[PDB]
RNA sequence: AAGCUCGUAUCAGUUUUAUGAGGUAAAGCGAAUGAUUAGAGGUUCCGGGGUCGAAAUGACCUUGACCUAUUCUCAAACUUUAAAUAUGUAAGAAGUCCUUGUUACUUAAUUGAACGUGGACAUUUGAAUGAAGAGCUUUUAGUGGGCCAUUUUUGGUAAGC
RNA sequence: GAGAACAGAAAUCUCCAGUAGAACAAAAGGGUAAAAGCCCCCUUGAUUUUGAUUUUCAGUGUGAAUACAAACCAUGAAAGU
RNA sequence: GGUUGCGGCCAUAUCUACCAGAAAGCACCGUUUCCCGUCCGAUCAACUGUAGUUAAGCUGGUAAGAGCCUGACCGAGUAGUGUAGUGGGUGACCAUACGCGAAACUCAGGUGCUGCAAUCU
């Protein structure tokens, strides 16, 4: 059937991961606020590696979670450096979707040599209306097989609204 | 040790009487390697009272061979003679636990006979002496008294 | 060298019962305990505040205090050719009214029945509890019921 | 599932499924041993807890205690009786909360004769106050807010029906640091606030602010506050006279019905799916291994 | 320097298995426990024998090993390496110790020393499976065995087929009827339990009746 | 040793009945943990070899690891199950039931809780067997190297260890 | 497990499964899942008085512990703890 | 009989896969002025009950389903065990006598019951 299986955006997640605290990273977390309007999160090493110099607790990434028309504007505009082209990877099993591009410039953005340039991870997680039921607090509940996000459904969803292509085997 | 105790048996070849329930057939089962127990007939509670038969009175222990001295004891039960001692007996009446706990241990010699058996200390049914031997018991018991 | 701490040797005994972990069960709560009642004693391993010790479980005493979240109860244990007293604290977990009256209970109420069921008709008492009785005679019958004779059976091996 | 997912003959086995109401993520165990158990010295007291639970827009007040063969309903209420007492319309807002509260209050604490003494504040301007004990009388009646899995927040709606309740009489202990107008910052709470929800000051200044800035939204919600002809200003009123309402008849009026419950149990049954006999299944198997085997 | 086996014949001790609590102890002598034609499936070798205690005893590793070996190579110089399929049927997982040797009996407690079978009454030694027009063959292959064990041990011809558990006529009819099928070395049954959907998909050539 | 207070009273290295507690023996391992023989069928952008290769997130063998359903074998310090023997309590007059006083505890509450006053039912009054009675107090000796047998059992190849 | 630029066996982001296979200073064994684990908020009940009780036992001491009473506090909307 | 709120026992309630659900309820669901919480009004808070939906939740039913529960002279009076003997055997061990008595197995039968209150063609 289909009445409201719909498959809107759940959230969009952009993620920076430098190798490293301090300046560059600070600088790196600049660039997904003034792209997200929110304020992004850091992310603590959760151990020590010494050949990708890291030390556990170092602060070693920064991220975003935008949700809610915000996300479809950005989503669109990575998109676009992407040509609209992904590949049967990048779907997940369970629904979602992502995927990188190095130079944040590349989506609107000026450049200026106080920031550098980065590299940044688009995913997109997907679902339909009644979600909360996996959210909420009270009767917290598991969606049915017959309105879990599949991979085929969410690559048909893609396919057709951004009329993108998906490649490969 | 405590069971052959409470069955007033502290002597080799004494006997006394039991009433049959679970509650005494289990201790029965508890002292089988030190005894010998069978139904016993009529002819033989009859000549075991007449000839080896006492009553306890004040303690003391009293040959029967006069009738008063039943009912001044056992009389309140009815039971007034040694004929009626035994048949309260026999037919374990209302009234067995004082009729029979009256009746001091008999006191029995060795058979006569003998034992009919090389070896007492196993049961009657491996050709032994102890345990149940059913209506056996009177032909040895006979020959006890 | 030796050890024999507190709760030393209870490994299986404080235990919690396969499949039955996790929260007591709110019954447990809702029981409600007089002084002279008389309770089982068994410790529950999740509930270590109040726990009776090793050598009181599997036994049963008597309560003689009640107080917020506890029984207070004796026992009687025996060390050396005698018995003392011990009056233990004990969280409501570690305890359960005991059935080890009801039939004593059970017994009287109905033995004040038909002692009025009787009396007042014309006696015929007769409410002392007696032994297993031997079995009375019986005449058991054929008609259906021939018997089969069996033997022994022959030694064999099946492997 | 997927394959490499789905689950054993030993995981099942072992497996220990929770309370009922745990699977079912309706009852917090560890909060209802903690609201439910007595003193043991206070030997069949009844522990009473106000249970305030709120449905996607009906509002629920029981007063219950503890049996270990179930629970026991002393008295309840519903939002949805609130027009009744002339309140049509936002039954699920934080002032339909208190107004339920009152009613359960009132409601019970009638029934138990606590009536006439122990009225609680009449006025209400959201000053600070729990029931106190009338010299040489009855103690109120005791009470313990089950929130349930609310969150507690300060502002939740879910204290207020606590407010309505220790308004109308009843003795529920409570602090203020979550009605609305308890300063944050200060250790102080604003009763001019507090009064403004009682009466539903938030929704009334929402109207008047939604009446010159947008109407088109002012229409699609507050649509029934149009029909009825109820604009702002009268909110307070409205509210006010189903406080009186409430307090002066509180007693409970059950639905007229119609249809007996053995009718209802008639067209229900209809739609009730009946289970198999193993004769029947027996013969969906016999017939499944002539057909699926039977080589067609 | 090994002792005598007569020193751990009997089984005097609790099981010390090699575990975390023992842990420095000697590999077992015998490693290997099925040898010959172990691939073969379950009808080409009906016939079965077994080496059989008669003793509540222990076994070594090392006899176990040793008389592995004496069976083995009987069997397969007379009959052929292909020709039947011994089954060692005891794994000695009991630790011996040893109190090597100052000191005196002060603290006595000895280092592992071998292992040992524990074996019953009863309990089987060595299984083995053949055709039926081998049975002598085989039988010496147990008998010569036994002189490599302390205790009585009997040999047995067994009632059922092969390392099956059913005997030959009710394997047969269970399998010219239709719910046997063909693993490795072994066989799986038919069940009337579970789905019946996959029921049918495993054992196609059952559900006809016959054949 | 001295007794003392009582006396069918109360008493028990025993059974029965009713209600508990226990994780040993056995058992189990196609049940968890841990071990252990064998194959069979799967899975790879994902350990390595290797033929085709310009490569491939290529195909094909191959050996491994894993997974599936099977297979032989084990545990003092493993276990779902779970004995036998031992083991707690109870079988009344200090009992059961009714009426309704006391309080500063406790209840929303003359509600409860505890202790009571008044009333109703005697020995088949509440299983068995036994009872040269039961209870109680003071004071003091010797002893504080132990050894042996059946069964359970640890160390040791073993021992008249 | 399946997914995302540099990024690899291992960095950071997401989703699914997940009876605990983790974690709770330490030996090991018990125990624990809207917690007893992990993040945060507020704190000093690690306080004051003097008795009873359990283990070890002589039913002495010591250690450690339990349930109350009389205070003063903490935290929580609260039952409580 | 359905459903909801609060429950008791805590798998016959769990798990896997399908299909069916009237009416009410519950639910999903719209909103961001206000209390309130977030990297994100997803959760959490509030407002509407109006704009939408049985798709999910939920309830039930199907399955020689997995699990679980119950039964039985199915296995087995088997294993183990208290008691006995100047019983057998070099021993290891093993029979017998008077009692108690399992677990696996195998087969059959089941797959939540129920308390308080409100509500419903
Ligand atoms: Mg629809
Ligand atoms: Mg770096
Ligand atoms: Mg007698
Ligand atoms: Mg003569
Ligand atoms: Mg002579
Ligand atoms: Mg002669
Ligand atoms: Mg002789
Ligand atoms: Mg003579
Ligand atoms: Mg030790
Ligand atoms: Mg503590
Ligand atoms: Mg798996
Ligand atoms: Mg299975
Ligand atoms: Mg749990
Ligand atoms: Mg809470
Ligand atoms: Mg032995
Ligand atoms: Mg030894
Ligand atoms: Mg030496
Ligand atoms: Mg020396
Ligand atoms: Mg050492
Ligand atoms: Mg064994
Ligand atoms: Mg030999
Ligand atoms: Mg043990
Ligand atoms: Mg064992
Ligand atoms: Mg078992
Ligand atoms: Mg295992
Ligand atoms: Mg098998
Ligand atoms: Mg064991
Ligand atoms: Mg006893
Ligand atoms: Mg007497
Ligand atoms: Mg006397
Ligand atoms: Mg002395
Ligand atoms: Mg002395
Ligand atoms: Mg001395
Ligand atoms: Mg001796
Ligand atoms: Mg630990
Ligand atoms: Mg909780
Ligand atoms: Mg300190
Ligand atoms: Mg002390
Ligand atoms: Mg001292
Ligand atoms: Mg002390
Ligand atoms: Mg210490
Ligand atoms: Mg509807
Ligand atoms: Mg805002
Ligand atoms: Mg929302
Ligand atoms: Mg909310
Ligand atoms: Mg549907
Ligand atoms: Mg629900
Ligand atoms: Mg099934
Ligand atoms: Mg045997
Ligand atoms: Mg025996
Ligand atoms: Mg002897
Ligand atoms: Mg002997």
């Amino acid at each position: 059937q289909n009445p409201m299986r719909d498959l809107k955006i759940e959230k969009l997640v952009l993620n920076i991961s430098v190798g490293e605290s301090g300046d560059r990273l600070t600088r790196a977390s600049k660039v997904l606020e003034q792209l997200s309007g929110q304020t992004p999160v850091q992310s603590k090493a959760r151990y020590t590696v010494r050949t990708f110099g890291i030390r556990r607790n170092e602060k070693i990434a920064v991220h975003v979670t935008v949700r809610g028309p915000k996300a479809e504007e950005i989503l669109e505009r990575g998109l676009k450096v992407k040509e609209y082209q992904l590949r049967d990877r990048n779907f997940s099993a369970t629904g979602n979707f992502g995927f990188g591009i190095d130079e944040h410039i590349d989506l609107g953005i000026k450049y200026d040599p106080s920031i550098g340039i980065f590299g940044m991870d688009f995913y997109v997680v997907m679902n339909r209306p009644g979600a909360r039921v996996t959210r909420r607090k009270r009767c917290k509940g598991t969606v049915g097989n017959s309105h879990k996000t599949t991979k085929e459904d969410t690559v048909s969803w893609f396919k057709q609204k951004y009329d993108a292509d998906v490649l490969d085997k | 040790r405590k069971v052959l105790q409470l069955l007033r048996l502290t002597r080799i070849n004494s006997g006394t009487f039991v009433k049959v329930t679970k509650a005494t057939l289990e201790l029965l089962k508890l002292i089988e390697p030190y005894v010998a127990y069978g139904y016993p007939s009529y002819s033989t509670i009859r000549q075991l009272v007449y000839k080896r038969g006492f009553g306890k009175i004040n303690k003391q222990r009293v040959p029967l061979s006069d009738n008063a001295i039943i009912e001044a004891n056992l009389g309140k039960y009815g039971i007034l003679s040694i004929d009626d001692l035994i048949h309260e007996i026999i037919t374990v009446g209302p009234h067995f636990k004082q009729a029979n706990n009256f009746l001091w241990p008999f006191k029995l010699s060795n058979p006569s006979g003998g034992w009919g058996v090389p070896r007492k200390f196993k049961h009657f049914i491996q050709g032994g002496s102890f345990g149940n031997r059913e209506e056996f018991i009177n032909k040895l018991v006979k020959s006890m008294n | 060298g030796k050890s024999h701490g507190y709760r030393s040797r209870t490994r299986y005994m404080f235990q919690r019962d396969f499949r039955k972990h996790g929260a007591v069960h709110l019954s447990t709560y809702l029981k409600v305990y007089k002084v002279g009642d008389i309770v089982d004693i068994k410790a529950n391993g999740s509930i270590q505040k109040g726990m009776p010790h090793k050598f009181y479980q599997g036994k049963t005493g008597v309560v003689y205090n009640v107080t917020k979240s506890s029984v207070g109860v004796i026992i009687n244990k025996m060390v050396g050719n005698r018995y003392l007293e011990k009056r233990l604290n004990l969280r409501v977990e570690h305890i359960k009214h005991s059935k080890c009256r009801q039939e004593f209970l059970e017994r009287v109420k109905a033995n004040a029945a038909k002692r009025a069921e009787a009396k007042a008709q014309g006696v015929a008492v007769q409410l002392k509890r007696q032994p297993a009785q031997p079995r009375e005679s019986r005449i058991v019958s054929t008609e259906g019921n021939v018997p089969q004779t069996l033997a022994p059976v022959p030694y064999e091996t099946f492997i | 599932a997927f394959q490499k997912d789905a689950k054993s003959s030993a995981y099942s086995s072992r497996f220990q499924t929770p309370f009922r109401r745990r699977r079912e993520g309706k009852t917090d165990y560890y909060q209802r041993k903690r609201l439910v158990t007595q003193h043991k010295a206070k030997y069949n007291t009844p522990k009473y807890r106000l249970v305030v639970r709120f449905t996607n827009k009906d509002i629920i007040c029981q007063i219950i205690s503890s049996t270990i063969t179930g629970d026991v309903v002393l008295a309840a209420a519903y939002s949805h009786e609130l027009p009744r007492y002339g309140i049509t319309h936002g039954l699920t807002n934080w002032a339909a909360a208190y107004a339920t509260g009152l009613l359960i209050a009132r409601r019970t604490l009638q029934k138990l004769g606590l009536d006439e003494t122990y009225k609680g504040v009449e006025e209400v301007e959201g000053e600070y106050e729990l029931t106190e004990a009338v010299e040489d009388g009855p103690r109120p009646f005791k009470v313990f807010l089950d929130i349930g899995l609310q969150r507690t927040t300060t502002g939740a709606r879910v204290f207020g029906a606590l407010k309505g309740a220790s308004d109308g009489g009843l003795y529920v202990p409570h602090s203020e640091n979550r009605f609305p107008g308890w300063d944050f910052e200060t250790e102080e709470i604003d009763p001019e606030l507090l009064r403004s929800y009682i009466f539903g000051g938030h929704v009334s200044q929402y109207m008047e602010e939604l009446a010159d800035d947008d109407e088109e939204r002012f229409s699609e919600l507050f649509k029934g506050y149009l029909a009825d002809d109820i604009d702002a200003d009268s909110l307070e009123d409205i509210y006010t006279s189903a406080h009186e309402a409430i307090r002066a008849d509180p007693a409970f009026k059950p639905t007229e019905k119609k249809f007996t419950k053995e009718q209802y149990a008639a067209e229900s049954k209809k739609y009730r799916q009946t289970k198999l006999s193993k004769e029947e299944r027996a013969a969906r198997v016999a017939a499944k291994i002539a057909a699926l085997a039977g080589q067609q | 320097a090994r002792r005598p086996a007569r020193c751990y014949r009997y089984q005097k001790n609790k099981p010390y298995p090699k575990s975390r609590y023992n842990r420095a102890v000697p590999d077992s002598k015998i490693r290997i426990y099925d040898l010959g034609k172990k691939k073969a499936t379950v009808d080409e070798f009906p016939l079965c024998v077994h080496l059989v205690s008669n003793e509540l005893e222990q076994l070594s590793s090392e006899a176990l090993e040793a008389a592995r070996i004496c069976a083995n190579k009987y069997m397969t110089t007379v009959s052929g390496r292909d020709a039947f399929h011994l089954r060692v049927r005891v794994h000695p997982f009991h630790v011996l110790r040893i109190n090597k040797m100052q000191q005196g009996m002060r603290g006595a407690w000895g280092k592992p020393h071998g292992l040992a079978a524990r074996v019953d009454i009863g309990q089987i030694i060595f299984s083995v499976r053949t055709k039926d027009s081998n049975k002598d063959v085989v039988v010496e292959g147990l008998r010569r065995a036994r002189y490599k064990f302390p205790g009585q041990q009997k040999i047995i011809l067994s009632k059922k087929w092969g390392f099956t558990n059913l005997d030959r006529p009710e394997y047969l009819k269970k399998r010219e009827a239709g719910e046997v099928k063909d693993d490795g070395a072994f066989v799986k049954f038919l069940s009337k339990k579970g789905s019946l959907e996959n029921n049918i998909r495993e054992f196609p050539e059952y559900f006809a009746a016959q054949a």
